[PDB]
């Protein structure tokens, strides 16, 4: 009844709403808030800085040799206004589909450019940026 | 009982910050006795006076090419009191795994290649 | 149309883009509407010999 | 039960006895044909998919 309601929203996240698997134009902030009790669903995306990683990344060097990252963290941050956009065109999950997905090709792209040396020592501090 | 749930202490150097259904009320309290809402409303105390931590077993590529793994690296660290409320609506009370220990390795391997 | 060199190394970033101009330049006269956002390719995995060639 | 709860990011069509209606259906609730209408929902957005050993 009354249970579903209500629902916590965790600071620094944002809450969306489907109708029935149709995303409201309205957005909650953090704090307590109800809505309709079984027919809308929630959940909250987070809009402060994050981070999350890939592992075993391969990158193959100009001189055919490949190198695996061990890890490669990405941390990213989504502002308050543009969430509803986000969510709609991607889902509450839009960071596998946006950034982790393409992690490994973004690697390889550069890797197949620089050698083995350029990229394990001389260029690594230009990995990130 | 009311009393036994609400009632809660401050440790000194420590300010808290609570929670009302995830909200972050804007009222931090500092060191001493104090009396919150009992059910609804959680505290959290974040220590403001010097802090220590540490990260293990660094890895460090030497620009000659060889590994040397640094066993403890050790930040001690410290937040004025005003800041609390700021450094917790962002980053959330853990802020120190997010933003000195994670890129303690990252920061370490950039300075030694 | 490309060696083992070239498809391994140096157009590894033109392969992808190869790919997606040929299936679009398709499917704009086959099916409008749709679209190609993008494309990606992992490394090939050449034969061990020239494997350890390299 | 008929009632079929279109996804967001999804667009519906529908079948009466295998043939498409002209009538699509975007997000949200809707109602059709008990039972000799059949509906199906395509994603219109951002969709990934892959082929693997090419
Ligand atoms: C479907 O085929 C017709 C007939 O060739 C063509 O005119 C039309 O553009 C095609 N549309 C799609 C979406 O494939």
């Amino acid at each position: 009844s009354l249970f579903s309601a209500v629902h916590k929203i965790e600071e620094g996240h944002i809450g969306v709403y489907y109708r029935g698997g149709a995303l409201l134009t309205s957005t909650s902030g953090p704090g307590f808030h109800l809505m309709l009790p079984f027919i809308t669903s929630y959940k909250s995306v987070q809009t402060t800085l994050q981070t999350d990683e890939v592992k075993n990344v391969p990158c193959g060097t100009s001189g055919g040799v490949m190198i695996y990252f061990d890890r490669i963290e990405v941390v990213n941050f989504l502002v308050p206004n543009a969430v509803y956009d986000i969510v709609k065109n991607y889902t509450a999950d839009y960071d596998k589909a946006l950034i982790f997905n393409k992690i490994h090709h973004e690697l390889n792209q550069f890797c197949s450019v620089h050698t083995l040396q350029e990229v394990y020592i001389e260029l690594f501090d230009q990995i990130d940026e | 009982v009311l009393l036994y749930a609400s009632i809660h202490k401050i440790e000194e150097g420590h300010l808290a910050v609570y929670y009302r259904g995830g909200a972050l009320l804007t009222s931090p309290s500092g060191p001493g006795y104090h009396i919150m809402l009992p059910f609804i409303t959680t505290f959290r105390s974040v220590q403001t006076t010097l802090q220590t931590d540490e990260v293990k077993n660094v890895p460090c590529g030497t620009s000659g090419g060889v590994m040397i793994y640094i066993d403890r690296i050790e930040v001690v660290n410290m937040l004025a009191p005003y800041a609390v409320f700021d450094i917790v609506r962002n980053y959330t009370a853990d802020y120190d795994k997010t933003l000195i220990f994670n890129k303690i390795h990252h920061e370490l391997n950039q300075f030694c290649s | 149309a490309h060696t083992l060199q070239e498809v391994y190394i140096e157009l590894f970033d033109q392969i992808d883009e190869n790919l997606k101009q040929a299936l679009q330049k398709d499917l704009n006269l086959m099916a409008p509407g749709l679209t190609i956002q993008a494309v990606r390719v992992t490394k090939p995995k050449i034969p061990e010999a020239i494997r350890r060639n390299f």
